[PDB]
């Protein structure tokens, strides 16, 4: 399977932004999506994880409250969609395949190209 | 619900490097070692605390016991140089090591 | 002349002539929870 | 004295195949589960919930492998003149092999068990049309899954397509492969470098004799689309022909046209690759 | 936790068939047979007797008619640090293929 | 003329061509406490 | 322990007869319902409640509900002048209504 993402996206504070990201090679129900991102020259930081089988989503303590994760099943496409953005979120946004319903010990094995969001 | 990681790590090219990730009953946790290049997305070189996906070299191993797992690099090459990251779940998250910098001498 | 496939019982006589089958009784009988049975619910009061 | 013995199989969560059994090698030491519509929860030995490594089992002759975590049965210590329960929770992983029929909407595994699921049961390409027989959350397909090896420990660097059903008495794990190029309705019996065909009586006689065989078939060809599930009749039957040419009339003969096939009495599918010679 | 479930097969009897079954197409709550040289007789959900509907059962491929009048599988009710016992009761009536040599 | 040995399915594909077999079954299901269980060993506190 | 009917009952050739059997919990009871002509032995023309022997006419119908069982005649011709008993098993031992009469006017 492969992952791709949206273009880069340039905001003001306090918007939104939706980051798609298309699973193209298999069916994209049979895995989870895990939404991470990373600063500028910092360390990766997790957002949430979603069960496009099912909807069900997961979400960091931190995140929680500011990112809505849904799908699209018949485009193929996950959107993960910040709420009330600041000036730390200038971030890389990854999708990728990794731990959720499928099994929380799974490994984050497949990623996507990320995109790169400034406020 | 986080994961010890030391900043930075420099080894000479000839000799192997050791990177350590320390967490609670972090042996009960399958560690996963990501290694991320400057602009690149991460790539998984070690998961499930002992193994190697396809394509990564036999140089990288990988051990996870107690309250400690290690990452060992053996005949650590130029292009070794990265940023690696250990992460389990804990809990309803997976927490993400703080990122080692290997420095290549 | 013409010779017609004849035989005087099939393979589905032979296995039919069996007064019972190992492998039909156990997919009736394990199909019991599914029928007589609500597998899925689950009470807690 | 035993004043009674309650044995039960209790499937093995996802959560557990996965988390517990596939990454660390282990498994719980208690057993959680819906029986008779009620939430039971059986703790080994009676103590706290720990991991147990899962050993291989004892070898027998012609016997496929498998894994327990628990070798004695635990019974209670003793105290005069009381009745007392002791539980005993024993996780069990037993490699078997399961065989379907058609139309291949259900599936048996070498324990006498039947699965009332299609083996191509899945997610992608039209899996989700084949018979399944349980609830929406009985069935889990993982995409990327790392079979892990339970006596080597050696991970599978290959992600396969992984369906898991937990029906309420065990858990079946296998990999999915899609149903038009695994199945088939009929199946290669001979291979004949000799089959003169003559035609005669507005009927087709073909005969072999290296077999000593001679089949009818009617004028016309047997459409290949009318047979169900008749993906591997031409594939065998080019591989097959090639070969034979090659071994044989590479040097003297040449093919006439692409293979035809036609029906003979009996039910007996020939693919006829005609043949000229070189004059 | 379960600590035994003893599941068991007993005969409707004649009296039944024919008075409840065929007649009324209802069965009764309780099973009242023989097993082991002992009248044994069980009430479901430990309840007074009833007449219970036997309604069709869930719809299973190539498999013959059958209807039952219970679906829940009755569990007792929770008493903390206490062995409760729980009984049902389901009648199943079930068309069958018989053969003979 | 020579007549080769010829059948359309030996006695191994018919047996075969059954989904269960009692016998078998039976020898693994047999197997299970010589296999997951020590049968031998006594246990008294 | 006993069944209670109308002594007679007078109806239309038109339209159509209804009778009625009391008794306490008859709808636990299969109520069958006889016709008798003069001079012949009963006919059973309604048996298990709702149901009719072969050759009975798709005009007669039964109902059985809580204490009232019940026999309906629809287009009640001059012949079904005749005698009609309720029927069921109480405590070993049948128990027969009291008889209604049919008149067709």
């Amino acid at each position: 399977v492969q992952l791709v993402q949206s273009g880069a996206e340039v905001k003001t504070p306090g918007a939104s932004v939706r980051v798609s990201c298309k699973a193209s090679g298999h069916t994209f129900r049979t895995f989870d999506i895990n939404w991470v991102r990373q600063a500028a020259g910092q360390g990766l930081e997790w957002m949430g994880w979603m069960s496009p089988n099912s909807g069900n989503t997961g979400y960091a303590r931190q995140f929680q409250g500011r990112v809505t994760m849904t799908r699209n099943i018949s485009a193929n496409t996950a959107y993960m969609e910040l709420r009330g953005l600041r000036f730390d979120d200038t971030a890389v946004y990854y999708c990728a395949r990794g731990p959720g319903s499928t099994g929380t010990t799974g490994s984050m094995d497949v990623w996507g190209q990320g995109t790169t969001v400034t406020v | 619900a986080g994961l010890t990681q030391p900043p930075s790590v420099s080894v000479a090219p000839g000799k192997t490097a050791r990177i350590s990730c320390g967490g609670n009953n972090i042996g009960s946790k399958s560690v996963h070692w990501y290694q991320q290049k400057p602009g690149q997305a991460p790539v998984l070189v070690i998961y499930y605390d002992s193994d190697r996906p396809s394509g990564i070299p036999e140089r990288f191993s990988g051990s996870n016991s107690g309250n400690t797992a290690t990452l060992t690099i053996s005949r650590v090459e130029a292009g070794d140089e990265a940023d690696y990251y250990c992460q389990v779940w804990d809990s309803g998250s997976v927490v993400f090591g703080g990122g080692t910098k290997l420095t290549v001498l | 002349h013409e010779f017609v496939p004849l035989e005087v019982y099939t393979r589905h006589e032979i296995k039919d002539s069996g007064l019972l089958d190992y492998t039909e009784v156990q997919r009736r009988n394990q199909l019991h929870d599914l029928r007589f049975a609500d597998i899925d619910t689950v009470i807690r009061a | 004295q035993f004043m009674g013995i309650f044995e039960d199989r209790a499937p093995v969560p996802f959560e557990e195949v996965i988390d517990k059994i596939n990454a660390k090698g282990v498994c719980r030491s208690t057993a959680k589960y819906v029986r008779n519509n009620m939430e039971t929860t059986a703790f080994h030995r009676d103590d706290h919930e720990t991991d147990m490594e899962l050993k291989p089992a004892k070898v027998a002759t012609r016997t496929s492998r498998g894994w327990h975590t628990t070798d004695l049965k635990y019974n209670p210590s003793r105290v005069e003149a009381f009745h007392r329960y002791g539980t005993t929770v024993n996780c069990i992983v037993e490699e078997v092999d399961a065989r379907s029929v058609y139309p291949y909407d259900e599936f048996v595994l070498a324990t006498g068990d039947f699965v009332y699921m299609s083996p191509f049961y899945g997610y992608r390409e039209g899996s989700h049309t084949e018979h399944t027989s349980y609830a929406a959350d009985r069935f889990k397909q993982v995409d990327g899954f790392y079979a892990r090896d339970l006596t080597t420990k050696a991970r599978a660097t290959s992600p396969t397509t992984r369906n898991l059903l937990t029906t309420p008495k065990f858990t079946v794990a296998w990999d999915w492969v899609p149903k038009r190029p695994a199945v088939c309705t009929m199946t290669k019996w001979q291979e004949v470098d000799e089959m003169l065909r003559a035609e005669y009586g507005g009927s087709f006689r073909f005969s072999s004799d290296a077999i000593s065989t001679t089949f009818t078939t009617n004028l016309t060809q047997y459409s290949l689309s009318r047979v169900d599930l008749g993906d591997c009749i031409g594939r065998d039957a080019r591989e097959a022909i090639d070969r034979m040419f090659a071994r044989k009339y590479n040097a003297t003969h040449i093919k006439v046209g692409q293979p035809q096939y036609y029906l003979a009495t009996g039910g007996f599918l020939i693919a006829y690759q005609p043949l000229l010679s070189n004059t």
